């Protein structure tokens, strides 16, 4: 069955870096475009970063552009979403989703969230000072 | 929640291949659909083109594009070139060529003076008039100038109309239908100097029967009156579409063996019912036959 | 335990009958319907699926079977799909469908006829123990122009649900062998207007027309004549072959051109006999005879 | 590393569409091969079934199911559902349905009393015999109706194909299927064979007129009545590069009456100055000649 | 600033015309060819994109404009495909293509009607403020064996780049309606040589024959013979029609069949007011009329 | 340096002649092998690579040039597909096909003409400086029971490997492609229309020349006519059957001789009967050219 074990989370002092993990199984991880999400208490679940191996896409939030960085590793079959210069508004659920015909470029204008066929349970990241 | 409006824009090309036995006929043209979505970040906040392979690659990343059924087409349409104009605030046009077959009840029994209506009945496929409705349509035929030599004659800009169909055997029940109809007539010429014209000319030449002298000529001449209708009947059916009635050329048809088959009958009539003397009266119907015959014709 | 679904068929058109191959084409919608684990839908409304996205459903675990039209000639052209999945678990699919089917068809009564058209359809893989048919439902559109259609349905469509039990199952074993089978059966009556009055009334005519040989006053006339008359039938025969569907039995028209060809060469023979074995009174007066002889061997064709 | 061995079951639902011309014909039905590959576990350790679009899934992660080639289908057929039942100790189950324009010699010279042999010849696209082998095949198969009378049950032969112009891995296991059939020839018995036996036959009683005006012009509209029927029998039989027996018979239509005129004219024309005595009763004598040419015919 | 595209045609074979349906079949290549921004080709040489590779470079965001046969019955088979991407920038889409194409097509001088072949090419979704055709070249054959061609194409193709404004478009954006459109015809006339030989030169002869009716002694002789000429028409008409293409309107050979009809009829209504309309007594001039009915007719051919 | 690609064709069936298009259809096999870059396969045994899969390798980078039918008309249909890769490096492409091509037919000797259907392959992208051709290999099953076939293959195969150079190229320089073209000569079989059309047609035009052998000049003329409609039904029985074509065959010029020989006949009978010192007086040398119209009719035959 499909796991998509995240690790990496919990409370972080403001300003500082967390590294993010979504250890991949169940499926042929090459042919997918895994990315990450976030969902903050009463609030819509916003789209983060995603990575594509077939496609060279990769796609960043306008509210993370500049302080984090999405990569992929085929060899052990993981993402690692590097968060650095966090703030206390990055506080929310981090889900990682993991779909076969989800483009990084579309998904810029789309931010549809359909075509993912698999989710994480969700690791939590809290923020404060 | 509120139904999606859809705006309609039908643009008929070419109608063609009428099919008399299947009551079908083909329609070439664009099919123009206009809806409001959920807003989109298009690159510079300009109309963005999305063609042909692309569209089903948006469809999957959640690009709502709802499937609009031909209800009266036979089997899958071609469908040429697919486009999505996909703007900023949600708007999202849909725009594709297509080639389709489609059925509609047809009665060919006055041919070749027969009138037709083309129709197109439009539908979405799952979504009923409480999630989609059809606000309006609009339909583009082209003005045939050089209508002389068209096998049909299209009589009148389309007709349209916006229904909503109640399914019984499934309050969700009820579906926006489009329906387009274009008025056609046939071009009789062809077959007015060709099939009706000679054929007039055969059915009138077969009551020169009577103006021959002798019993055994008037007799022998109608066995190849009779043969020149059944090579007539053929070189009809042979070109004539096929059709489970008669038309009027088959009319005509069955109506030139009875005329020779009367006047086989009224020549031995004559010849052997007397007091051979033929009768006065029976053998100079060379005007009383043509006549009783153009009495039947009016009828 | 056993999957119940339910079925539906739409037809909207029967037409293309190939008399030949007897096969026929069957234009509708097939809806099937079953109850699977409840789903967690979007706002907790049904949700459609369409076309394209079916099968990345299907790629995620949705269990759609393979549901086999036994009697279709080919695979057939399937428009538009669906498939509606509700959140208590009952999935819906729905499909335009247009086939060109088969069944056992008899034309020797034509141009009168009466067919039948079947649709039988039955799950590709899985057994009555894995899937079964609850219900059929079937829904023909009346024929609000009948006069025009080639062919009149008669009855409301017939349907059975039976149980098929497959000989040569391979790898099945204790009972993977009695499949669940709906059969549809509509039955039709051919539009013999055309064919009365364009085939059989002219062809009368000239069967009729022939026997006015023995009217003929020199044996001469009787025996040229007769000849034209042998070539109207040979005209006649191509004029019927030519539109008439090709088949491989004689009809009720065909058997009339052979009773042509028959009175015709019964006549020349008489003709020939009369005129060689002084005219015979009886023979060369048989204006009368000939027609009752060839009636009552005509009655003998009806019965 | 022992050859895979496969195990094919053909079911032949319909056999129709024969086309003379091309010499194919088409074919309904389904077919399963097994073979046993390395064991699986299959969910629930129970057969498990993939259906259609998944089999093509299954083949990207690995899954090893061979292309079975139809050596004498004219294009690729018609493919309608496919299956694939992995079991978990590892033998695989591939069934589908199949329609298919096949090819095979065909000799229509005995028309309408030819007999055929349907034949359906399979073999592995890429895989030797030495890779994968046929170990076993079964072909499972109101005639009055039918077109075709299908005789015995199919023939089967497992035979291996040594391919000249590619060690020894040269050969390939064929799967070869024979259908033994026999024409209906009730419909061109009664409305083809038997009145061209009338008109023939007709033809012969031009020696029974008293003059020899009578004789020769009454020998065209004989001719004529040849040129007629060869007409509607070409129209109807199927095409072919040779003649059957129905076109013998025109033939010999036309020999006959050519005969004839050269014997009206002769008798005519060659005495003192007076018809022959012999030559003009040849009443008997002609009908018996020709007969005689005829038992030739078959023999 | 429009693209500029400047494209190329090669036409192979131009066949198939459907008579009622107004169409025909034309099997060629279509070369396309604009400058885009400059790429990083391998070895700095071009880059040859095949078919099912397409598709994966307009993912990856390639722009391919889908240019449109505007007068194509259904959608055309496309053969092979091709992209030649150059460092510079310049994109050459190349494709075989064979498409049924409609136009209006006049066969009423049957079999001696000419016709022209067109081929309607525009962009289907860009505008000329968007996309452009500069320039447009067609390449037909030079066929030496004509012969043998039903067909015969007189003179090299014509080409006309313009301007489709559509009234009922969707945008209002002031002056973005209207499309660049290539137009090619190549004219070509029908080969008669079968026609004037298997069918025009028999019924010449089936007409000519039919006034040899004057020449009988017999008045029942020249009525019954009459039937059987008026049967002769009737058998050509039928071997005239089954061959002859299928039209709505008639042809130069079926005005003529219609003449034989009339020529014929009108011989009958001769034979019969010559034999009963008299004092007693066959009239002498209008029985010797064998010159007076063919001068006649073809006095009223060479007016039809 | 070019890529040497060795191809094989093998040819199972050759049928569906349409004389009117020029086409024909081929069923057959194409094998081509080339030598790339050397890879390490299971087992160091040679892989293989079967449809839907090879489309897989192309994306991953595997070089599978498109190799087109110059002269195939619409896309062929091709049946099972594979790829034998090498662990050396060379590659094996391998697929059944089923294609309609084009050629020059002359059909004017019918039913004796002989045809070539010709098979012109060659790269759709890469010029003989990428790809070249080095050698063909055309197979061809033996009709040993060629009296079933309609057409009789003579010529075991012809292969011919040449330069195409295009005088209009993307490239403002290499210019020419290597072109497999393949030969195969075949004569179609008359005895069908030997028997059946001719050998009959033969015995209407000699039975119409005994017009001359008919006492009465009414009987001479009334049978002429009956001659003439046995021509007209005739020429519908062959052009029912016979193929259409845009020129005459042997077959159809017999038939106007058919119509020509019964029409100067009619003005001979005619000719005979009006022409002379007395009313009724026939030319005793022209009712007597029973003899002499046969010979005249021969002469004119065996110069045409
Ligand atoms: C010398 C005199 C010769 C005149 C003969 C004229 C014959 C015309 C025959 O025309 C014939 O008309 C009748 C209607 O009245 C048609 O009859 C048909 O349609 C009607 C109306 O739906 C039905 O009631 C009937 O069951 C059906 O056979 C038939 O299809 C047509 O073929
Ligand atoms: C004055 C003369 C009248 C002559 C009448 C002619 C009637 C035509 C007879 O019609 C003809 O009858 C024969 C009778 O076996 C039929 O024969 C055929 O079908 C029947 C019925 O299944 C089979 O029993 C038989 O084996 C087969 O040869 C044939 O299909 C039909 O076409
Ligand atoms: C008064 C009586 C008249 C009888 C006339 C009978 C005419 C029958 C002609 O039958 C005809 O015979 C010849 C010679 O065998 C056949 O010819 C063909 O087959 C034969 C035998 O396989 C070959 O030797 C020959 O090369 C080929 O052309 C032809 O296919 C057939 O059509
Ligand atoms: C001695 C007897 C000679 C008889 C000669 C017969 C000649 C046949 C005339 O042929 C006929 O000519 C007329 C001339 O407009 C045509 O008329 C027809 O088509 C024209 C085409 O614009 C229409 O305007 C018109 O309404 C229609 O009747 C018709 O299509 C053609 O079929
Ligand atoms: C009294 C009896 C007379 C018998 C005469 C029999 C011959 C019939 C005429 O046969 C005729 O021959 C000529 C020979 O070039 C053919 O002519 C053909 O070729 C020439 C030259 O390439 C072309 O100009 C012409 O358009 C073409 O039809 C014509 O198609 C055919 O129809
Ligand atoms: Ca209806
Ligand atoms: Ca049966
Ligand atoms: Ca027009
Ligand atoms: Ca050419």
């Amino acid at each position: 069955q499909v796991q998509l074990q995240e690790s990496g989370g919990g409370l972080v002092q403001a300003g500082g870096s967390l590294r993010l993990s979504c250890a991949a199984s169940g499926f042929t991880f090459d042919d997918y475009t895994i990315g990450w999400f976030r969902q903050a208490p009463g609030k819509e679940r916003e789209g983060v970063s995603l990575i594509s191996s077939s496609l060279g896409s990769t796609y960043y939030a306008d509210s993370v552009k500049g302080r984090i960085t999405i990569s992929r590793d085929n060899a052990k079959n993981t993402v690692y979403l590097q968060m650095n210069s966090l703030k206390p508004e990055d506080t929310a659920v981090y889900y990682c989703a993991a779909g076969r015909d989800a483009d990084p470029t579309i998904f810029a204008i789309l931010r549809s969230e359909y075509p993912f066929d698999y989710w994480g349970q969700g690791t939590q990241v809290t923020v404060s000072s | 929640a509120r139904p999606v409006d859809v705006s309609v824009s039908i643009f008929i090309n070419k109608i063609y291949g009428v099919n008399t036995l299947e009551q079908t006929y083909k329609v070439d043209g664009y099919i123009v659909a206009q809806w409001t979505g959920k807003p989109r970040k298009t690159p510079g906040d300009k109309p963005l083109i999305v063609e042909n392979t692309q569209i089903e690659r948006w469809i999957n990343n959640g690009l709502w594009v709802p499937a609009l059924e031909f209800i009266n087409v036979v089997g899958s349409p071609d469908t040429g070139n697919k486009r999505l104009m996909l703007f900023p605030d949600g708007r999202v046009i849909y725009n594709a060529r297509f080639l389709g077959s489609f059925s509609n009840d047809m009665d060919f029994r006055l041919f070749p003076f027969d009138r037709q209506q083309f129709v197109l009945e439009l539908e979405p496929f799952s979504y009923n008039n409480q999630q989609l409705r059809f606000s309006d349509i609009q339909v583009y035929t082209e003005n045939i100038d050089n209508e002389e030599i068209d096998e049909w004659w299209i009589r009148g800009k389309a007709s349209t109309h916006i229904s909503d169909i109640r399914y019984d055997h499934l309050n969700q029940n009820e579906f926006s239908r489009i329906t387009v109809r274009i008025d056609a007539v046939r071009n009789p010429s062809y077959y007015l100097w060709s099939f009706i014209l000679p054929l007039g000319l055969i059915i009138a030449a077969s009551w020169s029967v009577f103006w021959l002298e002798s019993f055994s000529e008037r007799l022998q001449t109608s066995f190849t009156l009779m043969l020149t209708v059944v090579a007539y009947a053929f070189y009809t059916s042979n070109i004539l579409p096929r059709l489970p009635y008669t038309t009027v050329i088959d009319q005509m048809i069955i109506a030139g063996y009875g005329s020779i088959f009367a006047a086989i009958l009224l020549i031995i009539f004559a010849h052997h019912r007397q007091a051979v003397e033929d009768d006065l009266l029976i053998q100079r119907c060379r005007l009383a036959f043509p006549l009783g015959f153009l009495a039947i014709g009016c009828v």
